[PDB]
C-alpha cells in the first residue's frame, strides 16, 4: 500500500500510483488556518488535516513532495521517501480546479478561485511582514556593530597614543584624526622616517607637514627597537582594518535599510 | 485614432495623429491606471497602451514573435513578476477564466506587485524564490505557458526545474536570456533545453531590450 | 678662524686644523655633572663649557664630532658643520692621558684613569635605569593593550553571537568557546554547510558534532543571504584578528619581561 | 700540575696530572673568580684557566694564532664585551698599565659586565651600540687593537666605521665572522677591509667555535 501524499490549499489528499484517490481530509475554508499551516508546511511541518489522514489511512509508504517533511514524518512512525516532480502529483495539479469541487472544498470553481485569491493576497501579506521584520533585525544588528566599533577606535586608538608616545609624545596633539594617527604609525614607525615626501601621500599642506617634521627633529621621545614599533603596528593596524569594516557595514546598512 | 486587431488573440494596435504604431491590450479594469501607462478610448472600450521598451514581450511582438502562447484562458506561470508591467498585459489577454500565478523574490517589488492583483481577480502574488517550486507547489496549479524572466546566471534549468513540475505536457515556455548565424549563437541554452524540450524561436530584442533575448519553447 | 671642537669627559677643547690647542675650559670633576653633561650631548646639547668657550673664543667657522650638535648651535649664531672621523680628534685621542693633566682636569695619570674608571661606572648605571625604565613603560602598555583586546574580544562576540542566532540560534549554548564560534562563522557561514567532516578541523569529537548538527537540522532560525553572512564574518574575522594579535603580543611581552 | 710561558706575552699553559694541555692567564685579581673558570696554584702565583670552548680568542690562539697583538700595557677597544668572559682575560694580559674600553649593546647582559669591572680597574664597561662610536667619543681613547665580536650582518662596516675614529695607525684589529684554498672562501669581508686595510691571518674557530672565523689585520 505505497501512497502519495498530496497537500494542498484544498487540503490533505491521499493518492495511489495511478493518481486514483484513495482518500482525502479537506481543509477548513479559514485564510487564517490555511495561511499559517501553508507557513510550517515550508519549514516540513505536516497539515493537521495530513495528521487525521494518515491515521485512517496508514499506508505501507508514504511518498511526500517536500524532503523536509520526510524526517518529520519519519518521527511518526512511517516509512517515507521523497519524490520531487512525481507524474501522480501533476496527476492532482491536471484536474484542480474540479478535485476541489469533488472532496468538496469549494461548491463551484468562482468560489475555489475567488477563495484562491483571497488567499494568496494574505499568505504574501504575512510573509512580507516576516521578511521585512527579519531584515531590519539584521539592520539594528549592523547598527550596534557601528556602535562596537566606534566605541573600540576610540579604545584602541587612546592605546596607540598613550603607547607610541613613549617614542614620539608630540604628535598626539598635532594628529586630532585616529585614522590619520593610525596610519602614520602604520606606514612609517620611526619618527625618523617621516619625510615631506611621505606626509603628503596623507594630503597634508606647507603647515602641518612642516609642524610635524620639526616636533620629529626636537622630539623629546626614546629611541625604540623594530620589535617595538612593531608590536605597536598590531594595535595601528587594527583600527584602520576597523575603519575599513565600518565603511563596509554602512553599505551593507544603506543598501538592506533602501 | 485607430484600434485594430493584431495577428494575436486579445492584441490590438493603436494608429495615432501623429503617425506612429502602438502595442495595446483591453483593459481588464476600466478607468484604473498600472504603471503610468496611457489609457485609449475607441468604440466604446477602453485599452491600456503596451509600451515595448518596459516590457520584453511587446518587444517579442513588434521583433516578430510568429505566434504567442498567451491567449484567452491560458494559465501562466510568471516567474520574476516584478512591480507588475508585463502581467498586467498578460491579465488583459487572459482576460477572467485565465489565471497568472506570479511568482517574485524581492519584498520591495512585490509590495507594489499587491497593488496591481488586488484590483486583478486573475492575478495570483507570491513572495518565493523560484529556486524552490516546492515552496508555492501548495497553491498553484499546472499550466499552459511557463513565462520567465529572472536577472540569474542559472535561469534555465531552474526554468526546466520549474517546467517538470507545472508545466502540462505540449505546453510552452518563454524565457529570457542575457549576426549571420541563426541559433549557433545561443547552442549552450539551445542544446540544455534540448535534452527535453523543443525550441520554437529565439528572438533579439533590440532596439526595445539591449541586453535580453527571448526563447520560445514546447515540453516534449 | 676655523675651529674644530672637541668634546670629552675632560671638558670643552678648542683645536686649529693642525690640532693645536687655541683655548680650553676644564670640565669640574664632579661624576653626577659629567654623567648628566654626557648624556645631553649624545641628543646633541652641548657642554656648559662648550656654551663658555665658544663666547671667549667666538670662531668665524666651528667644526663638530656629533652631527646632532649642529642644528642646537646653528640657534646660538654660530657657522657649524660636521666632520665625522677628522684628523685633528684623532690627534686630540692619541695624546689623551697627557692632555687631561694639561689642561688641569687630572694630576697625573693614575688619577686620571681612576677618575675615568669612576665614571665609565655611573654613565652605565645612569643608562642602565634608564633603560630598564623605558623597557617596561613599552611592557605596561603590551600588558594594557591585551587586556584592551579581552575586552574588545568579549563586546565583539557578544554581538556575533546575538546577530549570528538570528539564522542559527542554538548555537550560542553550544560554543563555550569565544575563538570556535568565531571561526564557525567565519569558516562556514550558513548552518546547512555545517558537516562532521568540516568539523572535525575544529577538532570536535562524536557527541560535541552530533549534537551541533541535529540543531541545525531541527534550527529554528531564518534563511539569509550571502550579503547577511558577509556582514556578520566582518566581525568574525575581526575576532579571529584579534585573537591572533593577543598571542603575538603575549610573545612580545615574555621576550622583553625576560 | 706545571705552568709554562707561550709564546705571547703573559699567555701560559697548564700541564694537568690527566696528561692534557689548558690555555692560561695570570689573575690580576687573586682569589676572585669571574665566570666559574678553576683558579690554579703554580709557584706562589694565581692563574685562571682560560676555556675556549667559552672564548672566541682562546680558541684562536690554539688554532694556531701567528701573533697576538694583545700584550701587556695594551689599549683595546672591544665591541660585543658580553658578560665579561673573554675581556677579563685581556684584562690579565693587558695588566694595569694597559686599558680595555668595553662597549656592550644588551642590557641583561651589561649587568654582568659591570660585576667584572667593578673589581677591575683596567676595564672601562660602556652600554653604548657599536653603530654609533659619536656616543662614546667622549669617554674612550686611540687604541693599538679594536676587538670585535658581534652577532651583525654588516660587522665588517661597523668595524671599519670604528676603526677610522679610534684605532692607530699601524694598529690591529681582531674581528669574528660568521677546505683547500686558502682565503678565497672570504674574499667579500677580506676585500672590504684591502679597500683601507692589510689581511695578516683568518682562523677557522673548529672545532672550539663551529659557527665563526677570525680576521687579523692591519690598518695602513
Ligand atoms: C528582469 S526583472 C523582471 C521584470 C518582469 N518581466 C516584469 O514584469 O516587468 C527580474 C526580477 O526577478 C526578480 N528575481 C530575482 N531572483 C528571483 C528568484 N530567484 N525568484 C523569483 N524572482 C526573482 C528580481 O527581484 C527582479 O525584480
Ligand atoms: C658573539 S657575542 C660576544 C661574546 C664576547 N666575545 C665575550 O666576551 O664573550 C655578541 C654580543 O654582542 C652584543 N651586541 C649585539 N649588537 C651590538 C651592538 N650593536 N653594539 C654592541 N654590542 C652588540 C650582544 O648583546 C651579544 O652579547
Amino acid at each position: 500500500v505505497k501512497i502519495y501524499l498530496i497537500e494542498h490549499v484544498i487540503g490533505a489528499v491521499a493518492y495511489d500510483e495511478n493518481g486514483n484517490i484513495v482518500d482525502y481530509i479537506t481543509n477548513p475554508r479559514d485564510l487564517g488556518k490555511i495561511t499559517e499551516e501553508l507557513l510550517n508546511n515550508e519549514k516540513g511541518i505536516p497539515f493537521s488535516a495530513t495528521v487525521e489522514l494518515l491515521k485512517k489511512v496508514n499506508p505501507q509508504e508514504v511518498v511526500v513532495e517536500n524532503e523536509a517533511e520526510v524526517p518529520k514524518l519519519q518521527a511518526l512512525g512511517y516509512r517515507v521517501s521523497y519524490e520531487p516532480y512525481s507524474k501522480v502529483s501533476r496527476i492532482f495539479r491536471e484536474s484542480l480546479p474540479k478535485v476541489a469541487i469533488d472532496i468538496k472544498f469549494a461548491s463551484n470553481e468562482e468560489d475555489y478561485y475567488n477563495f484562491l485569491h483571497e488567499l494568496s493576497l494574505e499568505y504574501t501579506r504575512r510573509k512580507l511582514r516576516s521578511a521585512a521584520q527579519k531584515r531590519d533585525l539584521l539592520a539594528i544588528q549592523a547598527v550596534r556593530a557601528m556602535d562596537d566599533i566606534d566605541k573600540t577606535i576610540n579604545l584602541f586608538s587612546e592605546r596607540l597614543r598613550e603607547w607610541y608616545s613613549i617614542h614620539f609624545p608630540e604628535l598626539d596633539k598635532l594628529i586630532e584624526d585616529h585614522e590619520e594617527y593610525a596610519t602614520i604609525v602604520s606606514r612609517f614607525g620611526d619618527r625618523g622616517f617621516l619625510t615631506i615626501d611621505s606626509l603628503k601621500e596623507l594630503g597634508f599642506n606647507e603647515q602641518r607637514i612642516n609642524r610635524i617634521l620639526d616636533a620629529a627633529k626636537k622630539s623629546i621621545g626614546a629611541d625604540i627597537s623594530e620589535d617595538d614599533l612593531s608590536a605597536m603596528r598590531m594595535i595601528a593596524n587594527t583600527i584602520l582594518d576597523l575603519y575599513n569594516i565600518r565603511r563596509n557595514l554602512n553599505n551593507y546598512l544603506e543598501g538592506v535599510m533602501k | 485614432i485607430t484600434v485594430k486587431q493584431t495577428n494575436m488573440e486579445n492584441i490590438y494596435e493603436c494608429e495615432f495623429n501623429d503617425g506612429s504604431f502602438r502595442l495595446c491590450t483591453r483593459n481588464l479594469v476600466p478607468n484604473f491606471n498600472v504603471y503610468g501607462e496611457r489609457l485609449i478610448k475607441y468604440e466604446g472600450v477602453e485599452y491600456r497602451e503596451w509600451n515595448a521598451f518596459r516590457s520584453k514581450l511587446a518587444g517579442a511582438i513588434l521583433k516578430g514573435l510568429k505566434t504567442n502562447p498567451i491567449r484567452k484562458g491560458t494559465k501562466v506561470l510568471y516567474l520574476g513578476a516584478a512591480s507588475g508591467t508585463t502581467i498586467s498585459h498578460v491579465s488583459d489577454i487572459i482576460e477572467l477564466n485565465g489565471k497568472a500565478y506570479g511568482v517574485e523574490f524581492s519584498p520591495r517589488v512585490v509590495r507594489e506587485l499587491l497593488l496591481v492583483a488586488q484590483r486583478r481577480p486573475n492575478i495570483f502574488p507570491l513572495l518565493a524564490d523560484a529556486r524552490f517550486p516546492q515552496s508555492y507547489k501548495s497553491v498553484v496549479e499546472n499550466v499552459d505557458v511557463l513565462y520567465v524572466d529572472i536577472a540569474q546566471p542559472d535561469q534555465t534549468d531552474i526554468a526546466i526545474y520549474n517546467a517538470k513540475f507545472f508545466l502540462k505536457v505540449n505546453g510552452d515556455m518563454l524565457l529570457v536570456i542575457k549576426k549571420d548565424p541563426k541559433e549557433i549563437y545561443k547552442t549552450e541554452v539551445e542544446k540544455l533545453e534540448n535534452s527535453n524540450f523543443e525550441t520554437i524561436q529565439i528572438i533579439n530584442l533590440d532596439p526595445y531590450d539591449k541586453d535580453h533575448a527571448i526563447v520560445l519553447s514546447k515540453y516534449k
